[PDB]
Order: C-alpha cells, then structure tokens, then sequence
C-alpha cells in the first residue's frame, strides 16, 4: 500500500508515490475556459481543460487559479485539480492509497475543514494527513532543527523550528512571491514596448522570468554596469517568432525580494524578515538558526539568490556567529521530498487521521491532531 | 632627535583635534623619525591657512508668512476657482 | 537511506569518497548517549524486532570510542574550510601591512598634513606634535573653513592639484585595505589556540587508538596522514600569523599608535574610507574648478 | 513671456496660450496625402493636407494618424503636426517660449526621449516640461486628490494621485478608447 505526498501548491501540483526520489507529476494549477464561439460541431470539446492541456490551448482560454495567496478560493476547481491529479496524473483509484498533503502556515481554519471534508467525502482516503510545508522542507534538509524560508507562487514565510518544535509565535509571513514578481516583470516590460496584458502572456513573462532573470549581488552596481554598457543584455523569441531584447529588467525584477517598495509594501525584505523571525525567538537558540538558512520552493532557484542572502544576513546580524546558507539543488520539490521521507516512516503509522476518527470527531479533529 | 616647530600664527585657527603622539613615545625605526615637512613648508600655504581656516515674465512672489508647499497649494486653488 | 552495515563501513575505512562535512554533522547531532549504545548493544539478539533508529544504534554500537572518533573526523572534515576561513584573513592584513609600509605618496601626504595641522594646531594642546592618527584621517573632511565652503580634505587635496602632482595616486596603492577592513585579531587567535588544541586532541585520539583488528580498519594510517598534514599547516598558519603579529608590530612602531588601543577592522575601515573621502575630494575640487569656470 | 500649453493627444491637438479659460487651436491631427492622379497644373498643389485642410478635403485624401495608442509612430508626421500648431495655427515663434507637453502614463521611454530631442532641436524652445495628463485633470478639477479616470483617443488609465503624489503602482492603463469605439461602429 503505497502512499501518495502531492504538494497542492500556488505554483505547481506536485504528485507521486511515497518512498520516491522525485515526483511523478508536476503540472501547474491553473483551469482554463473557453471564450470565444465553438463554431465546428462534434470532436469532443470540452467546457473546462485543467492542467496541461490548459497550458497547451491557452491561446484560446482564460486561466484561473484555484489558490490565491495561498488560500484555495473556488472549490470545484480544486476539486477538479484533484480529480485530474488522481485519475488522469498519477493513474491511481484515491481510495485504496493513503493520501499526504501540505498546508501553509498561519491559515485560516476553514481551508483545513472543507479540504479534510472533501478528502473525506469525495475522495474517501482510509487515511490521510495534512501538513506543514516548512516542516516537510525541513525533513527533505537531512536534519530537524533549522529556520524554512520556503517562497511558493503567493507566500514567503519564515518558519523557524528548534529540536522539532515548531515556534508559532516566530512565524512571518509577507504576501510577495513569484506571481507578484511575474505581474511587476509584465509591469516594467511595457517601459521598452513589449505590452502584456492577457492572461496567456503571463505564461509567457513567466517562462521569461524563469529562463532570463537572476538575483544581483549589488543593486547599484549592477544598475550601473547595465546603464554603462550593454553587456547584459538578454535575447528571447516569442512563440509567434517576434525577438525581445532585456538589459537590467533580468535584476529589477528579482530585487523586490530584497527591496519591497518597489511594489508598494510596506514591509521589510526577506532577510529582515528572516532576521525579525529568529530575533523572535530565545537567545540560546540562535546560534543553530544562524547556521541553518535553508531554501525551498521555487522562487529561491534564482542563480544569485545564497550570496545575496549570506551578505545581508552578515551584514544584520553580528559577526561572531557562523552565517552559513543552505541552498540543496533539488530544493524545487523538496516539499514532497520531505513529504516522501514522513510518510514512509513506521513511526508515522499511528499518526494517520482515519476514516473511523473522520465518522467520530467530524473534519475537525485536523486542528488537534496536527500542530 | 631635534622637537618640531612651533609656530605662532598672528590668528587663532580651526584645528583638527586628534591624539597627539609624543616625543617619549617614539622608536628609533619609526615613520616620524624619518619625517622632513620643512622642504613643504611655505608662506603661501601658511597665508591661505591662515586665510580658508581662521524681464518679459514677472513670476517671483514673495512669501513673508506662508511657506513654499501652502502657497502653491493655495494658488493652484484659487486659480481653479 | 543508506544501509546501517554500509555507514559502518564508511566510519570503519574513513571513506572519504563517501564522507562529507554535513554527514558526520548530521550524525553527531542526532547521536544518543554512549550509555543509550551500550544498552541498545546488550539486544543485539532481537535485532529484526527493534526500530530502524534502534537498528542503527545496535550497529553504531559496536563501533568503539564512537564520540571522540567522530568529532576527530568531525575536525578533520571541517580543517580544510577552517584553514580556507583563516588563512585568506591574514594575507589580506599582511599586504595590506606591507602595502602600507613602503606607501611613499602616501607618506609625503601624512608629512603635509602634520605640517598644515601643527600650524593648525598652534597654541592647542597638539602644538608640536610629533605624528597623530592615521584613523583620524577621516575627520579631515569635519575639519571646516571658516566660509563653511571647503574642508581640510579639500584644503590638502587643491594642494596637492597646485603644488605637488604626484602625492594623488596614493588611494590606488590601497588594495587590500577593504579585505583587511572587517579582520579581526582576537578571533584569528581564538579559531588558531582551537586549531591546536584541536589538533592535540585528535594526536591524543591517534595515539590512544588501538591496533586494526579488521583489514578494512585504516582508521590509523588515515588520521596519522592527517596530523601529518594538519600540524604542518598549522605551523605554515602560525609563521604566518606571527609574521602578521610582526609587522602589526612593525607598523605599531612605524605609525607610533598603540597595538591594544584600535584592532584590524577599524584601522581599515577608516583607511578604506579615507580613500573614498579623497576621491570624492578631488571629485569635488574638480567640480569647483569647472563651476568657477 | 506666455507659456505654450499643446496637448499632442492622440485624436485631437489642443493648443493655447497659459492662463487661458479655452484652448485657442482644437484641431484633429491627421496628416492627409492624396491617392488619385493630379491633373492640373499649378493651382496650389501641396503635397501633404495637415488638420483642418485635410478634414475638408477628405474625399481624396489618404488620412494617416501620427500617434496610435499613446506611442508615437511616424515621427516625420509628428513634426508636421508640431510645425502645422506652432506656425500655421498658433503663429508664434517657438524660440522664445516655453511649452510644456503632456504625456499618457506607463508610456516607453523613448517616445519621451526623441519628443526631448526634437523639441529641442528642432522646435528649440528656452524651456519645457512633459507632464501627467491625470495631475493636470485633478489640477483643473481644483482638488488636490483623488482618482482620475483619463480616456483620450488611445489611452485609457486610471490614476489615482493622494495629497499632490501620484502613486506609480497603482496606474492601470487599458488601450480601449474612442479609435476603437469608432472602428467597432464601423
Ligand atoms: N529558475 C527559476 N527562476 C526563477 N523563478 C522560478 C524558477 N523556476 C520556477 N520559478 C518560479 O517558482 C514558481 C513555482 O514555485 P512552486 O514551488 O511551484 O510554488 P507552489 O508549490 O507554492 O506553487 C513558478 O511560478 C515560477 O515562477
Ligand atoms: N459628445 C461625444 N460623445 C461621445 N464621444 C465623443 C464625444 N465627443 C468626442 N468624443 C470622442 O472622444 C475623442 C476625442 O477625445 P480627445 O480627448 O479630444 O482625444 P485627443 O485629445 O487625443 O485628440 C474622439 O475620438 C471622439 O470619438
Ligand atoms: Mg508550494
Ligand atoms: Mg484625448
């Protein structure tokens, strides 16, 4: 009886088998509609194309995500992202495999209800689990203690854990992640007259922003070097054939990770947030939090992101700590890495949320079982 | 060793205030030693420290009471109205 | 998810193909107690009955003298970042020593500058001083006219333009003066004084091991290779750091300031800042010369 | 002496003196060329109809518009139109009075750099300034802030400007405006 760990993230769906090294499905989340007039008759076609059939015609869809700022909004398109990802993805009838899945922190209570409700009533798993994703992060890490700065497609949060005790007062949480990032690339883009506004040039920004652009090490260097000379210039070709040029727009947009005014939050950067988030906690423990920055999620697998951080973090905290930074190459699914760690455990056996304690305790025995 | 110069300037001027090094403190294979400031000693130098260191449109307004931001504010205002 | 007989074997060789900094990190830190090894060791009969932890502590068990053998392969996984964290410190605070040691245009600079300021300083306490700070050189700049218009940064620097034309390319001398900006002294002595109490204990370690009783055991040819190694590195690492003690000395001599009285990262910070004052200074004097015109 | 308010907008050019209740010169800006053949000799025969000639004559006229969605593309025919409001219309002499230009918001750079360095070399004024259509319309509606919905003939933003700034990330610009209007009626 082999689990399932599929990480329902804002970014991409991330499904497979327990005990694996990497996942067997990665798909984004995205549900795609017709707009416009079917004018031929038979062929089968469809009202609603979800997942990468999504992606492959949307140049006649509208897209909608099913989790805005890493809360799920409309349900039966989550309910269709799930169906898609058990019958379609992975192959598998749901009710015979037990069923791991992640969950961002500080959430509203009601996400947890309606999906242990629907992971119970439509997908009627003997088991299932609901986690939290710095804490899966954290195992994929090779230890257990640590701070988790995992950055989804809508949420960056820092989550620090000492001994395997996660610390709920010391969570922050900011609402600036790759979707915000994709929106300000599409923003300073129509500066050199590459106009994007539709929803299927999203796609096409945010395949710019994952090819093109990196974390620069010096904002005000680099701002000089690309307005010196055009040395960093960056070409790309459109899927219609047309060819966009880009010079400093690779590291204006990553910088408002560090710089958060650029799009109007007040908030600090993750490094000060990160800083904020183990200032928070004792001071007899931050010398292993020092040590322990590790990555995850996909906005962190930026090419100069780890020396930017160790500079800022050496620059905030003082200099007779060790300030290292853990960034793991596969740390894209590390999620459901560390998903497949838990799940495969004999000491998680007694931990699973039953059919029997769903029929007793009705959904809401999530909130006091887990953390 | 010989002590250094001391001059007496007919003005009092502005002087950097460091930490003095003394002559009890000083090595035999020391920099200040070695220091010979007299071949850029000038009366010139010393004269200049001694010196530096001792229309068609009408569109002004004077404001004697409201400041910049209060009066353009107001005059925006009451060109409008 | 390795074996628990092939982690054996690793430890047992010292199989560096295998073993990494953050293995054996992550190996002392999730480490029971010796006394919780031996007590997992008495049940090695039951063996397929015990936990996947408990199954790795019966293995781990009957390997001897397990802590002090893991912090000397701790040690000696963390020596080749230990010397490549502490070595490059002091080359950047002995060229910075040395480049400031010969430094002649910026030696004729440091004789116009107590010449200006002891005229400057006359009738003061500072009247005929003999040398003053180099640290100080960055309160040029608050050193004001009476005009509020030109500093004595901007003084000395229009000087140098009229006078002496070749005093200027001092700050271009300074080349590792930014890299010696943020060294510190006493932690380079505290990271050298564990090095060698390191380095005794793991002789000790070495020296108190018992014969091989397995011909997969190079645990004594390995680590004595290795003290052989880390004890000539440490002496190349305290020659060094006693020619850095030396020509610290040197230049406590040659600029007459007090070796307990300011350490490495404010001497250089303020040298590195003294070179982006006078850049901005002669900057500026251009700028003046431009306006003026 | 009096300064030069011309919005280049992107249908119609208004044009006028500073402190002026009403613009003195509203024109659409079209430069015409003729598509048939000239038959007769002398008469006058210009090669290019500017503004209001070309609005009467039309029926032979081939009409180009100089600025489509806010960006400027023919800039020959923009310096036309800046010649046609400058000597024919206004009939002043641009070398001794300042004009200050509006520009739509979220616009490329370039537009505003070539637009500097005609009206500067060209049309060599002694001063100018390019400015925010929405602050100018919050500035005629006499209220420091407040949320301008500005719709032009190519341009179609909202802007919404608290206490004199105008906030930079909240400008939502929509190329839906009265040249699509027309062409959907058509
Ligand atoms: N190489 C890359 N450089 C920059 N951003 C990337 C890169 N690869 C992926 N991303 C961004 O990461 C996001 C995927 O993050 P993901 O881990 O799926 O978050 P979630 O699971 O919360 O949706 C994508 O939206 C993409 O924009
Ligand atoms: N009374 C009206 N009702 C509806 N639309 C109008 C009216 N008057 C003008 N328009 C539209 O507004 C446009 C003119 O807008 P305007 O701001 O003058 O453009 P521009 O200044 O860019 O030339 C015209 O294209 C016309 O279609
Ligand atoms: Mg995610
Ligand atoms: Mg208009």
């Amino acid at each position: 009886t082999t689990a399932l760990v599929c990480d329902n993230g804002s970014g991409l769906v991330k499904a497979g088998f327990a005990g694996d090294d990497a996942p067997r499905a990665v798909f984004p989340s995205i549900v795609g509609r017709p707009r416009h007039q079917g004018v031929m008759v038979g062929m089968g076609q469809k009202d609603s194309y979800v997942g990468d059939e999504a992606q492959s015609k949307r140049g006649i869809l509208t897209l909608k995500y099913p989790i805005e700022h890493g809360i799920i909004t409309n349900w039966d398109d989550m309910e269709k992202i799930w169906h898609h990802t058990f019958y379609n993805e992975l192959r598998v009838a749901p009710e015979e495999h037990p069923t791991l899945l992640t969950e961002a922190p500080l959430n509203p209570k009601a996400n947890r209800e309606k999906m242990t409700q629907i992971m119970f009533e439509t997908f009627n798993v003997p088991a299932m689990y609901v986690a939290i994703q710095a804490v899966l992060s954290l195992y994929a890490s090779g230890r257990t203690t640590g701070i988790v700065l995992d950055s989804g497609d809508g949420v960056t949060h820092n989550v620090p854990i000492y001994e395997g005790y996660a610390l709920p007062h010391a969570i922050m949480r900011l609402d600036l992640a790759g979707r915000d990032l994709t929106d300000y690339l599409m923003k300073i883009l129509t500066e050199r007259g590459y106009s994007f506004v539709t929803t299927a040039e999203r796609e096409i920004v945010r395949d710019i922003k994952e090819k093109l652009c990196y974390v620069a090490l010096d904002f005000e260097n680099e701002m000089a070097t690309a307005a010196s000379s055009s040395s960093l210039e960056k070409s790309y070709e459109l899927p219609d054939g047309q060819v966009i040029t880009i010079g400093n727009e690779r590291f204006r947009c990553p910088e408002t990770l560090f710089q958060p005014s650029f799009i109007g939050m007040e908030s600090a950067g993750i490094h000060e947030t990160t800083y904020n988030s183990i200032m928070k906690c004792d001071i007899d423990i931050r010398k292993d939090l020092y040590a322990n920055n590790v990555m995850s999620g996909g906005t962190t697998m930026y090419p100069g992101i780890a020396d930017r951080m160790q500079k800022e973090i050496t620059a905030l905290a003082p200099s007779t700590m060790k300030i290292k930074i853990i960034a793991p190459p596969e740390r894209k699914y590390s999620v459901w890495i560390g998903g497949s760690i838990l799940a495969s455990l004999s000491t998680f056996q007694q931990m699973w949320i039953t059919k029997q304690e769903y029929d007793e305790a009705g959904p809401s025995i999530v909130h006091r079982k887990c953390f | 060793l010989t002590p250094k110069k001391v001059y007496k300037p007919e003005v009092q001027l502005r002087r950097p205030n460091w930490s003095k090094f003394v002559a009890e403190d000083l090595s035999q294979d020391c920099f200040w030693t070695k220091v010979k400031e007299d071949r850029f000693e000038n009366n010139e130098l010393f004269a200049k420290l001694t010196l530096a260191f001792s229309v068609q449109k009408k569109k002004v307004k004077e404001l004697k009471v409201l400041d910049s931001k209060t009066a353009q504010n107001l005059s925006i205002f009451l060109g409008s109205f | 998810r390795m074996p628990y007989q092939e982690i054996k074997n690793v430890i047992l060789e010292v199989n560096e193909a295998v073993l990494t900094e953050s293995m054996i990190q992550n190996l002392i830190k999730q480490m029971p107690e010796p006394e919780q090894l031996k007590m997992l060791s008495e049940l090695k009969e039951e063996y397929d009955d015990l936990a996947e932890s408990e199954q790795f502590g019966v293995v781990m068990g009957t390997v001897p003298r397990l802590r002090p053998r893991l912090n000397a392969i701790l040690f000696k996984l963390q020596f080749s970042e230990q010397v490549e964290n502490i070595k490059p410190e002091i080359v950047s605070v002995t060229a910075a020593c040395e480049e400031l040691r010969k430094s002649e245009n910026f030696s004729s600079l440091l004789e116009l500058t107590l010449l200006v300021g002891n005229y400057m300083n006359a009738g003061s306490r500072n009247a005929g001083a003999f040398g003053f700070n180099i640290s100080f050189l960055c309160k040029l700049r608050d050193t004001k006219s009476a005009d509020q218009k030109m500093t004595l940064l901007h003084f000395l620097a229009e000087l140098c333009e009229n006078d002496h034309p070749e005093v200027l390319k001092f700050p271009d001398e300074l080349a590792h003066v930014e890299k010696a900006s943020r060294v510190s002294a006493e932690n380079l002595q505290k990271s050298l004084d564990q090095m060698k109490k390191q380095i005794a204990d793991v002789e000790r370690d070495v020296q108190n091991f018992p014969a091989a009783t397995d011909e997969k055991d190079k645990f004594v040819e390995k680590m004595t290779s290795f003290v052989k190694d880390a004890q000539e590195q440490y002496n190349k690492l305290r020659m060094m750091h006693s020619n850095m003690e030396t020509l610290y000395k040197e230049l406590g001599d040659y600029f007459v300031f007090d070796p307990k009285k300011l350490s490495v990262e404010e001497f250089f910070m303020d040298l590195h800042n003294f070179r982006n004052m006078f850049l901005q200074a002669v900057k500026e004097n251009q700028k003046r010369r431009e306006t003026e015109e």
